[PDB]
RNA sequence: UUGACCUCAAAUCAGGUAGGAGUACCCGCUGAACUUAAGCAUAUCAAUAAGCGGAGGAAAAGAAACCAACCGGGAUUGCCUUAGUAACGGCGAGUGAAGCGGCAAAAGCUCAAAUUUGAAAUCUGGUACCUUCGGUGCCCGAGUUGUAAUUUGGAGAGGGCAACUUUGGGGCCGUUCCUUGUCUAUGUUCCUUGGAACAGGACGUCAUAGAGGGUGAGAAUCCCGUGUGGCGAGGAGUGCGGUUCUUUGUAAAGUGCCUUCGAAGAGUCGAGUUGUUUGGGAAUGCAGCUCUAAGUGGGUGGUAAAUUCCAUCUAAAGCUAA
């Protein structure tokens, strides 16, 4: 909320809701480190976050012409 | 149970798999929207293309390293040689990949030509000025086409000079196999005397 | 590092034009700079050494490279960081005598 | 098609064709595989003999185009040609013009020698062939290339 | 005495901000058991339900400490496939990815960072006037324990010199779009039945309108609508036909050689142990405790270890539409 903030493009960024309590879902870097959200081979698990991955992975997936 | 010949089933349906069951109903509507999204994208960026110029680049994967395909972006080296910079190529619509580099002076070759021919087939506005417009075609993909090289022609001479190349394959598989063991050999006869 | 045309073998693969592209600069971060150099000389002579590193010395005085580098292999993570380690404190040991 | 099931047949008879004896149940053996070894053993030896128990070795993290090599056997290899150069090139067969057949371009990884091709002499380029597609090959007059 | 500085407080001080709701989807933590194994304890159910914390119109992820081993690809996400496969598992029941390939969409970047050192060139606030999502002046403050400019590895900076190319913004009407109003065809003609014609029969008409609904029974033609177009109204950071601030100006940004450099994230990487988790197997990830790096070196290269190479990225900081 201080102007310091609001302007200067560096930083105003944080201003935007969608950063509102970074460190409660994991986005601050102890929190992506915690979560696994690294690439490559070692994080199969975690890359888009595992109950997403876990998700997509256990979803059954029928189109309307049956594979 | 397990009852007659039949073959051993694998269904993994012991979670509560119909919470999370996706029926694509929506494919005819998410086609239409995919239109509606790209002749809305087309409108918004009149004249211009609705895709970057890709380069081309070899597959990986020996199973696939004989065909070439439309790869992510040319090459700071190739946007060079073709005349332009990197930065300013980014804004007339090419794709600059940064991070692979050229080993294969054939591919480099075809990509230099590539941004040499598009370079002849665009018309860049003016920035400020009347800039009269050049008739949109949407794709650049379908006007610069991928083209798989050719390697050979159809005919030419029987020359068999009787390697009997199967045992150019036996052979060469024996030297890789052997190759460690009698370096060590031949280095445990260096260290006589 | 010449492919040799063929499927197998030592150095298999097929014939290409080969380039041999401009170097980039990252595959230089394990980098020499004089500044940093001077730097780490500086806060080596103003901190001092470590409790490890001090029995590091005294067993290469004592014991030898071989169980200085044992437990080094044991105070650090790997053998390989356990040599570098015991290099550095031979070096140390060298210049706090020579002249 | 629901009219067209026995349930409909089944319509007016009591057990639905189950049986009042046995008396259709829940999961009379067990669910799934359950006492393959134990009351399912007559049915896994005979009609799945070899399911219980370690075959050979491991391989960890195993990708499948390490081992991509297609089979192309000498009895078709012709069908490589194009049908309206394949007549021309088999009548009045020649050396010093004889057909290149990429076999990698068509998408296979090994010659094998299953037999009889004709006479006519051919510039076979593979990545890998048989003993006796190599013999057959030039028995006709022609070679096999080795590419990569 | 007095004047600072640092740290800490107070005030119904000036301005502001958080809570709670909703919660289908999203990011986390926490976390069972029924169940299956024809018993059961590992396993499975399930990294699920319940519980708790936090977001948005999407979220998350994201421009490689990647995949590979090829003639190499090249941020992320999703679909098709890989594949019920490699692998895990009382190797039992069961579980179970990933690279490649084809598509959808595509977009790239920012700090720490260097002596501005012949300019703290930077910023919040108050006050005064205005062109009031802000600008300008002045004053107090923040700040050298470092705010700006330059630089981000793809690079780049300093110096030295042949050199050319490119100048940014602000209001109006139509127009991109959103909301919304209005206008726009043709039988209620005859006879029969009936309480009622909208039924039946006959003669017509309109149809880019015979969708639908009302009206006293099946109504294109009675009415509203429908179809096709026209005329407006009120709003949205503008693709363009004009407008104008016109010494906006030796700005700023690119591009060629030569030379000297090229800073690149620590109780972190890594290691051991413990627990959990994973398809991940002499440890896939995460966490606690203990040890704790380096600088042609750190990570990774899916069997533990020593030795020799090679290949590939450049972590321990950060943003980002589809
Ligand atoms: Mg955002
Ligand atoms: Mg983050
Ligand atoms: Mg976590
Ligand atoms: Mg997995
Ligand atoms: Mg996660
Ligand atoms: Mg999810
Ligand atoms: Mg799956
Ligand atoms: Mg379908
Ligand atoms: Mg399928
Ligand atoms: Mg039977
Ligand atoms: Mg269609
Ligand atoms: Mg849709
Ligand atoms: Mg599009
Ligand atoms: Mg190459
Ligand atoms: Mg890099
Ligand atoms: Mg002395
Ligand atoms: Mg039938
Ligand atoms: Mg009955
Ligand atoms: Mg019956
Ligand atoms: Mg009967
Ligand atoms: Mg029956
Ligand atoms: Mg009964
Ligand atoms: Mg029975
Ligand atoms: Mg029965
Ligand atoms: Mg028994
Ligand atoms: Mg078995
Ligand atoms: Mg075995
Ligand atoms: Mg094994
Ligand atoms: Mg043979
Ligand atoms: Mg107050
Ligand atoms: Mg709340
Ligand atoms: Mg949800
Ligand atoms: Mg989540
Ligand atoms: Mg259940
Ligand atoms: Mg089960
Ligand atoms: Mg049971
Ligand atoms: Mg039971
Ligand atoms: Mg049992
Ligand atoms: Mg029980
Ligand atoms: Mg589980
Ligand atoms: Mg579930
Ligand atoms: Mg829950
Ligand atoms: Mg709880
Ligand atoms: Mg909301
Ligand atoms: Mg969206
Ligand atoms: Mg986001
Ligand atoms: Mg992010
Ligand atoms: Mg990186
Ligand atoms: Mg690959
Ligand atoms: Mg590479
Ligand atoms: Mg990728
Ligand atoms: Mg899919
Ligand atoms: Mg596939
Ligand atoms: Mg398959
Ligand atoms: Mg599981
Ligand atoms: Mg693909
Ligand atoms: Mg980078
Ligand atoms: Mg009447
Ligand atoms: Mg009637
Ligand atoms: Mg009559
Ligand atoms: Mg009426
Ligand atoms: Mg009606
Ligand atoms: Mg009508
Ligand atoms: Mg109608
Ligand atoms: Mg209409
Ligand atoms: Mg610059
Ligand atoms: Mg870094
Ligand atoms: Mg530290
Ligand atoms: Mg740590
Ligand atoms: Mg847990
Ligand atoms: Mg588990
Ligand atoms: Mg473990
Ligand atoms: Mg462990
Ligand atoms: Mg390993």
């Amino acid at each position: 909320q201080h102007k310091a903030i609001r302007r200067d493009a560096r930083y105003n960024w944080i201003c935007d809701p969608v950063h509102k309590h970074r460190e409660a879902r994991g986005l601050t870097a102890t929190g992506k480190k915690s979560r696994g959200i690294n690439k490559g081979h070692k994080f199969n698990n975690t890359k888009a976050g595992r109950r997403k991955t876990w998700k997509r992975q256990n979803t059954l997936s029928l189109w309307r012409y049956r594979k | 149970a397990i009852s007659k010949n039949l073959p051993i089933l694998k269904n993994h349906f012991r979670k509560h798999w119909q919470e999370r069951v996706k029926v694509h109903f929506d494919q005819a509507g998410k086609k239409v929207s995919r239109r509606n999204a790209r002749a809305t994208r087309a409108a918004k960026i009149a004249p211009r293309p609705l895709d970057l110029l890709r380069p081309v680049v070899r597959a990986p994967t020996v199973k696939y390293n004989r065909k070439v395909r439309a790869g992510r972006g040319f090459t700071l080296a190739e946007v060079k040689a073709a005349g332009l910079t990197a930065a300013y190529a980014r804004t007339i619509g090419i794709a600059v990949d940064h991070r692979r580099q050229n080993r294969n002076q054939e591919i480099f070759d075809a990509n230099v030509q590539r941004l040499k021919e598009y370079q002849s087939k665009i018309i860049v506005f003016p920035r400020n000025g009347k800039a009269p417009e050049a008739e949109q075609v949407l794709s650049a993909a379908a006007t610069f086409p991928i083209a798989q090289p050719a390697t050979d022609v159809e005919a030419r001479a029987v020359q068999d000079n009787g390697e009997s190349a199967f045992r150019t394959l036996r052979l060469a598989r024996s030297e890789k196999k052997f190759r460690g063991i009698r370096e060590k050999r031949a280095r445990e006869k260096a260290e006589a005397e | 590092t010449v492919k040799t045309g063929i499927a197998i073998g030592l150095n298999k693969g097929k014939k290409v034009t080969s380039m041999t592209p401009a170097p980039k600069i990252s595959y230089k971060k394990g980098a020499a700079s004089n500044r940093t150099k001077f730097v780490r000389s500086l806060v080596r002579e103003i901190a001092g050494l470590s409790p490890y590193e001090r029995r590091l010395i005294d067993l290469i005085r004592n014991s030898g490279e071989k169980r200085a580098r044992k437990v080094a292999k044991k105070r650090l993570g790997s053998f390989t960081r356990a040599k570098a380690k015991v290099e550095e404190m031979n070096n140390i040991i060298a210049a706090s005598r020579r002249h | 098609p629901s009219r067209f099931t026995k349930t409909r047949k089944h319509r007016g008879h009591v057990s639905a064709g189950k049986g009042r004896i046995g008396k259709h149940r829940k999961h009379p053996g067990g669910r799934g595989m359950a006492g393959g070894q134990h009351h399912h053993r007559i049915n896994m030896d005979k009609y799945h003999p070899g399911y219980f128990g370690k075959v050979g070795m491991r391989y960890f993290h195993k990708q499948q185009a390490h081992f991509w090599k297609p089979v192309l056997n000498l009895d078709k290899l012709w069908t490589l040609i194009p049908e309206d150069k394949r007549d021309q090139y088999l009548k009045s067969a020649s050396k010093e013009t004889a057909p290149v057949i990429d076999t990698l371009a068509a998408g296979y990884g090994k010659i094998l020698g299953k037999g009889r091709i004709p006479n006519v002499p051919v510039i076979v380029k593979a990545r890998f062939v048989s003993k006796l597609a190599e013999e057959k090959i030039r028995a006709a007059g022609g070679v096999v290339e080795l590419i990569a």
